[PDB]
């Protein structure tokens, strides 16, 4: 079953040379066919498929003045990904279809076609879907999460309305992690939606949330605060220290200087409190390097 | 002296098939003593060849990568530099800086490598070294529509990197140099 | 330009 994939990764490849209007037809094609591969093929042989659709969604842009509907092209290129998605989903199967899904809501943010938003939407909204119903390791959940995150940063395609849902979905399921480490660094990667992450209602321009960035990273400090273990404790401390020092850095104007003072004197303060090791040598120099830092170019206290 | 390759981002068979024929050549056994890989060379086909290629490879996990065991993120050493290896998916925003600088200093290594970007950036910053060669394939990426094939290898001299970057310009291969010097 | 490989 895991054979036909250079087959396939040589049929993606030579095709690449066609028309888009025949590429069109070549994939859809090449999908019932493939489809009926099976529950154990169709593992290793849709994902090409799917970033062939992607890719030659990017070509039909390409051809914007040669093509009046490249628009309606577009929306059924991206209605065959999903299809041929779900069924990749019928097969049992959690994390690849996820990844998937949000390949095809950035893309359709970059490409621009009419009625592009509602798809990017609908993409993200299935990765969300598959995320709390089928994925349940807690070491995949926060991979995936970080993954969700990392996506949604980058596509300005959202509007305010439609920006949000995601934002504050992020937000709760990032916070809903099972180990109290894994809900602490996502919360904490969660402050980059409200300050660089972007969004159609400001023609372009990022939202800059300073001041909702500053309660992401404080109930990250309350979780680190739950940990119940010194060495994750202040390892935790000082991961979220460099993310204020990420945002003072960028010009948030509600990162005071005295929030870095504090935070650094909890790390003085119960950093003597653990003992020699590997691990908190390489805590001791993470510390010593983020002072370093900060004394580099000294600024104010 | 030693010299190390550093590649990444091949997404085979996802986007891309195999590597460009020029760099199919240009890729020996015996020349190259360490393999540093980043991306997610999705299958383990791609695997079998970074291991032709040389003895000691370093693969990470990707975003990507159905292998069951490639670590998230890797801090090896070769000779007196500390290296340190990571995908550059979990590092957010995907192509900040900034943000790679603070994985340098959680760390503590002298050349911080990544990738997820598919665009090549060699540069020093703070007096430390970042490496991205981006896809050896010159594979698809959503933001990027102009991507150029490349990789990168690195001969650690002693306290001393020398970091070449291949790049499929056109059609011929070239070449471009950056050098870094130990703190 | 040099090289560790070919031109």
């Amino acid at each position: 079953f895991a054979d036909e994939q250079s087959l396939v990764g040589r049929f993606i490849h030579l095709l690449r040379s066609d028309d888009p209007d025949q590429q069109y037809l070549i994939l859809n094609t090449a999908r019932k066919h493939f489809g009926a591969g099976g529950n154990q093929r169709i593992r290793f042989t849709l994902p090409p498929l799917v970033f062939a659709a992607y890719q030659l969604a990017f070509r039909y842009k390409e051809n914007s003045q040669m093509d009046d509907k490249w628009e309606k092209k577009c929306q059924k290129i991206f209605s065959f990904a999903h299809q041929t998605i779900s069924a990749l989903i019928k097969a049992e199967l959690a994390e690849l279809p996820l990844r998937l899904f949000l390949q095809g809501a950035l893309a359709a943010g970059e490409i621009g076609f009419e009625n592009h938003e509602t798809v990017a939407y609908e993409f993200m909204s299935q990765a969300f879907s598959l995320y709390e119903d089928e994925i349940s390791d807690s070491k995949a959940q926060l991979a995936a999460i970080t993954l969700i995150i990392g996506t949604f940063e980058r596509m300005k395609c959202f509007s305010e309305e439609n920006h949000e849902p995601l934002r504050t979905q992020c937000a709760l399921a990032a916070s809903k992690l099972l180990k109290k480490p894994d809900q602490g660094r996502a919360v904490s990667t969660c402050a980059h939606l409200f300050w660089s992450g972007r969004n159609t209602d400001k023609n372009g321009e990022e939202l800059h949330g300073g001041k909702r960035v500053m309660e992401c990273l404080k109930k990250a400090l309350k979780i680190a605060n739950q940990c119940m273990d010194p060495s994750l404790q202040v390892q935790l401390f000082i991961e979220i220290l460099n993310r204020y020092i990420y945002f003072y850095e960028k010009e948030n104007d509600a990162v005071t200087i005295q929030v870095l003072n504090q935070l650094i004197q909890k790390i003085r303060e119960d950093l003597p409190n653990l003992e020699s090791s590997e691990e908190t040598e390489q805590i001791n120099k993470h510390f010593h390097n983020t002072l370093e830092h900060l004394r580099s170019r000294r600024e104010s206290p | 002296r030693m010299l190390v390759l550093v590649l990444g981002d091949l997404h085979i068979p996802h986007r891309c098939n195999s590597l460009p024929a020029k760099f199919k050549k240009l890729l020996v056994p015996g020349k190259i003593q360490h393999i540093l890989c980043t991306g997610n060379l999705c299958t383990k086909e791609s695997y079998d060849y970074l291991k032709t290629l040389a003895g000691d490879v370093h693969i990470v996990r990707g975003d990507f990568d159905e292998n069951l065991n490639y670590p998230e993120q890797k801090v090896v050493t070769v000779g007196q530099f500390k290296i340190g290896l990571i995908h550059g998916h979990q590092v957010i925003p995907w192509g900040d800086m900034a943000s790679l600088a603070l994985l340098q200093r959680q760390f503590d290594v002298d050349i911080l490598i990544s990738g997820h970007t598919h665009k090549f950036e060699a540069f020093e910053h703070e007096n430390k070294f970042y490496i991205n060669p981006g896809s050896a394939t010159g594979a698809y990426n959503a933001l990027e529509t102009n991507i150029i094939p490349s990789f990168v290898l690195m001969d650690i001299q002693a306290s001393t990197v020398v970091t070449y970057v291949y790049q499929l310009i056109g059609d011929d291969v070239k070449v471009e140099r950056i050098e870094y010097k130990k703190s | 330009f040099d090289d560790p490989l070919n031109a």
